């Protein structure tokens, strides 16, 4: 932890700190809570569809 | 059941002082909470002066 | 299934290690990332400060 | 040290068009996910663009947003990156998408990919 922070461009590549919001999904038995709208479609009528 | 805390309820008027009405009235659903936590005990609460 | 809103402040190279079935060198220990884990990423440039 | 081989290289006319395709087969981009990234002179890494399976929207990099285009084919089983309106600042080494650790997915971050082996040297000038 002595120098785990304070990214230095001079040395070290790829360890730049980033503030990231990460969605988390799990395969637990609990019910799901997300279902995408799919962007929907126009409501056709009076025709086979 | 199935991890869904389904709650069904309905409110109707009555004209009795004790016991329950002899009429019939289905309880429409209100909300469905997918909490998914196992439940084995319950207790009612009220307001005390 | 089991959608959660999670956020982290970790090095850039370890943000990509949250893919399912990947044992992140640092991310996994802080937060388990087994094959059952899934989600997305929303990263922001926090290197300004 | 060995260097990755990519289609193109050498002097490139300004404002022209060129194709960027990986030549090595030991570590193909498909294993780590199709994508492309370039290393600017010095030790700076940046991302250009990638193609998603949907084919309706392409992940565009703010630096070159709306500039680069990617062609798609059903049976070619390969991804070709096409550059449009090249500039002098585009001079930078081009690398094939490879990760130092096992992973699979789509992302639009500069530090998504990195490798020790150098990439094809591309010089653009007027």
């Amino acid at each position: 932890p002595l120098q785990s922070y304070g990214f230095q461009p001079t040395n070290g590549v790829g360890y730049q700190p980033y503030r990231v919001v990460v969605l988390s999904f799990e395969l637990l038995h609990a019910p799901a809570t997300v279902c995408g709208p799919k962007k929907s479609t126009n409501l056709v009528k009076n025709k086979c569809v | 059941i199935d991890g869904y805390f389904k709650i069904y309820s309905k409110h109707t008027p009555i004209n009795l002082v004790r016991d329950l009405p002899q009429g019939f009235s289905a309880l429409e659903p209100l909300v469905d909470l997918p909490i998914g936590i196992n439940i084995t005990r319950f207790q009612t609460l009220l307001a005390l002066h | 299934t089991n959608v959660y809103a999670d956020s982290f402040v970790i090095r850039g190279d370890e943000v990509r290690q949250i893919a399912p079935g990947q044992t992140g060198k640092i991310a996994d220990y802080n937060y388990k990332l087994p094959d059952d884990f899934t989600g997305c990423v929303i990263a922001w440039n926090s290197n300004n400060l | 040290q060995v260097q990755l081989v990519e289609s193109g290289g050498g002097l490139v006319q300004a404002g022209g068009s060129l194709r960027l395709s990986c030549a090595v087969s030991g570590r193909t981009i498909s294993t780590f996910g199709m994508g492309w990234f370039r290393q600017a002179p010095g030790k700076e890494r940046e991302f250009v663009a990638t193609i998603t399976r949907d084919e309706d929207m392409l992940l565009y990099a703010d630096s070159v947003k709306g500039r680069f285009t990617i062609s798609r084919d059903t049976a070619k089983n390969m991804v070709f990156l096409q550059m449009n309106s090249l500039k002098i600042e585009d001079t930078a080494l081009y690398y094939c998408a490879v990760r130092r650790d096992s992973s699979w997915g789509y992302s639009r971050q500069s530090t998504e990919y990195d490798y020790w082996g150098q990439g094809t040297q591309v010089t653009v000038s007027s």
